[PDB]
RNA sequence: GUUUAUUAAAAACACAGCACUGUGCAAACACGAAAGUGGACGUAUACGGUGUGACGCCUGCCCGGUGCCGGGAGGUUAAU
């Protein structure tokens, strides 16, 4: 799955590539296909919100069942597709009723298995059930925050949420970061890791592969001149300053979470 | 905008003076939240944008009376 | 085929639904085409520490001739069961009719 | 804020005192429903001089037919249906919602939010000790069991 | 590869890689008086900021100063 490039050139040298023989030569399924559009980071006003956006290739968008809704119909994954929108590939299913969809594609996942979703479901990887039906103690992903809402935790690809209690109404998750937050029992989660965990493992090799995932080059502030950035300016490689954002706020070290509206939520921040 | 329903409310203009006594434009802005209101002639609830001044103005009169005052004003609620 | 020794432990509040429990594992080794060869049950018993902050666990003893494939799926059961504490499952090299 | 009741309050209502409430108190719960009226005089005389009996009256003959409840046992134990598995383990809950139309005639007969569940909505095969809150004092106890059909 | 269009093409910038740090999603952050938008129809194998700059072997001591993070007992301390 990991290829070591040989040094045929530079640029080339450093590559590591993941391959995975298991996707899907071919285009994707046009009817859950749609434009996506890319911005460049600028937003309504034109201007750029998100620095080092632009470029890359094209990409349409496939619309991803992260709800899950389809209760107590099974389906049977058929492929296995690349995405260039998300870390993770993705699983085109297909239910008993003739609908296509595409899942976020778990670990253990491949072309011919079983899933189905709703209260009643098995606890086999890629089936989605409330975490009130979930065991304690199990590995998920694709984990709602809100009852209905879709489901924003553990996506990337080899990503995952533990269940670690179930204190009735609410349920404690160990997150990726480490941080343990009270989630709503009725939420959904699709049991199982996120798959492509080798995602993480690929080297560029060069600065064009960068370039072609639309994300332009970064230019250190002390680089720029005063007027630039608050790093900047003197003869030759000074700082004498603490590190700070181009808006001056301080970064190495400096929280900037302030929501008082979520905290009943988080039972313990990351460390 | 920022403007109370009931009482007309808008944002002034004035000074921030330093212990200096430096002067920069300020605005002070009403106390606006918007509220259902309960119209018991009606038997439904109006939402009014309306200052804290605003909320105590309708306990003192009657909201029917404060809503016919909006009404004959143009106010639309 | 396996002898196996199935020795589970439940709950000592679901223990009125265990003969629901015993037959519907026995009828899927017997539906496997297994058979039980011993079904003791040895009811309320005081446990020698407490489990899952519990005592007075409810003991189910049984003795069958499954294949493997039988076992595992019975052990999935026990395991996302969570009336069920402690499952044991033992190869017994010979068919066990003896009472305990 | 000077406010006069029209109905029996909890902590502070005799159906006709003129007591000093919190602004929010009046403005969002006691106004909205018709527990309470503001005490300006125009109401005062409008109250006091006419209606002193009449809503008495009225308030006494709706607390009956709701102290009537006829309803502390509708048939028997009342039996619901639900979707479950083994080991009990009701996967489909059962909540005010279903209580109060199955209790009923296809829910017509009663609303559904006075409904008092003490152990939360059901989540296991039996039957539990339900309440009932028809008027501001009644406690209907129908016990209602699922099962797993 | 990029750069001072019009005296400087470089050892400067970028770079793949590395590290720190922030961010649990109505994310941080940015543009906006706000609505809203980008981030992202992404979800910590993600995103932002900062420094360093393939790769190889490595990266030692100091928390006194300044900053940041954590604590809150005590002292001081605003409007009221
Ligand atoms: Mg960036
Ligand atoms: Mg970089
Ligand atoms: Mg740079
Ligand atoms: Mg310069
Ligand atoms: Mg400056
Ligand atoms: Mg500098
Ligand atoms: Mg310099
Ligand atoms: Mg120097
Ligand atoms: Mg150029
Ligand atoms: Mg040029
Ligand atoms: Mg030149
Ligand atoms: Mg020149
Ligand atoms: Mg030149
Ligand atoms: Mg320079
Ligand atoms: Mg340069
Ligand atoms: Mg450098
Ligand atoms: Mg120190
Ligand atoms: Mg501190
Ligand atoms: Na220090």
């Amino acid at each position: 799955a990991v290829v070591k490039c040989k040094p045929t050139s530079p640029g080339r040298r450093h590559v590591v590539k993941v391959v995975n023989p298991e996707l899907h030569k071919g285009k994707p399924f046009a009817p859950l296909l749609e434009k996506n559009s890319k911005s460049g980071g600028r937003n309504n006003n034109g201007r750029i919100t998100t620095r080092h956006i632009g470029g890359g290739h094209k990409q349409a968008y496939r619309i991803v069942d992260f709800k899950r809704n389809k209760d107590g119909i099974p389906a049977v994954v058929e492929r296995l597709e690349y995405d260039p929108n998300r870390s993770a590939n993705i699983a085109l299913v297909l239910y008993k009723d003739g609908e296509r969809r595409y899942i976020l594609a778990p670990k253990g996942l491949k072309a011919g298995d079983q899933i189905q979703s709703g209260v009643d479901a098995a606890i086999k990887p890629g089936n989605t059930l409330p975490m009130r039906n979930i065991p304690v103690g199990s590995t998920v992903h694709n984990v709602e925050m809100k009852p209905g809402k879709g489901g924003q935790l553990a996506r990337s690809a080899g990503t995952y949420v533990q269940i670690v209690a179930r204190d009735g109404a609410y349920v404690t998750l160990r997150l990726r970061s480490g941080e343990m937050r009270k989630v709503e029992a009725d939420c959904r989660a699709t049991l199982g890791e996120v798959g492509n965990a080798e995602h993480m493992l690929r080297v560029l090799g060069k600065a064009g592969a960068a370039r072609w995932r639309g994300v332009r080059p970064t230019v250190r502030g002390t680089a720029m001149n005063p007027v630039d950035h608050p790093h900047g300016g003197g003869e030759g490689r000074n700082f004498g300053k603490h590190p700070v954002t181009p808006w001056g706020v301080q970064t190495k070290g400096k929280k900037t979470r302030s929501n008082k509206r979520t905290d009943k939520f988080i039972v313990r921040r990351r460390s | 905008s920022r403007v109370c329903q009931v009482t007309g409310k808008r944002p002034v203009t004035g000074n921030n003076r330093s212990h200096a006594l430096n002067a920069t434009k300020r605005r002070f802005l009403p106390n606006l939240h918007s509220h259902r209101f309960w119209v018991e002639s009606e038997k439904r609830f109006v939402t009014l944008r309306v200052s804290a001044k605003g909320m105590r103005v309708i306990d003192k009169k009657g909201i029917d009376t404060v809503l016919a005052e909006l009404r004959a004003r143009g106010e639309k609620y | 085929m396996r002898h196996y020794e199935i020795v589970f432990m439940v709950h000592p509040d679901q223990s009125e639904q265990v003969p629901g429990m015993i037959e519907r594992y026995t009828a899927a080794i017997t539906g496997a085409e297994g058979k039980i060869h011993r079904l003791e049950d040895w009811g309320r018993r005081q446990l020698a520490y407490p489990i899952n902050k519990l005592h007075k666990a409810h003991y189910v003893l049984m003795n069958v001739e499954a294949p493997q494939e039988v076992i595992d799926e019975l052990e999935t059961t026990f395991r996302f069961n969570d009336a069920v504490i402690r499952s044991m499952v033992m190869r017994t090299k010979h068919a066990v009719t003896e009472a305990s | 804020m000077q406010v006069i009741l029209l109905d029996k309050v909890a902590n502070l209502g005799s159906l006709g005192d003129q007591v000093n409430v919190k602004a929010g108190y009046a403005r969002n719960f006691l106004v909205p429903q018709g527990k309470a009226v503001p005490a300006t005089k125009k109401n005062i005389e409008f109250f006091e001089a006419r209606r002193a009996e009449l809503e008495a009256k009225l308030a006494e003959v709706l607390a009956a037919a709701n102290a009537r409840a006829e309803k502390i046992n509708a048939l028997e134990t009342v039996t619901i249906a639900s979707k479950a598995g083994d080991e009990g383990k009701l996967f489909g809950s059962i909540g005010t919602r279903d209580i109060a139309d199955a209790v009923t005639a296809a829910g017509v007969e009663v609303a559904k939010s006075e409904v008092r569940l003490p152990n939360g909505v059901l989540r296991t095969t039996g039957e539990h000790e339900v309440s009932f809150q028809v008027h501001s004092e009644v406690f209907a106890k129908v016990i209602v069991n699922v099962v797993a059909e």
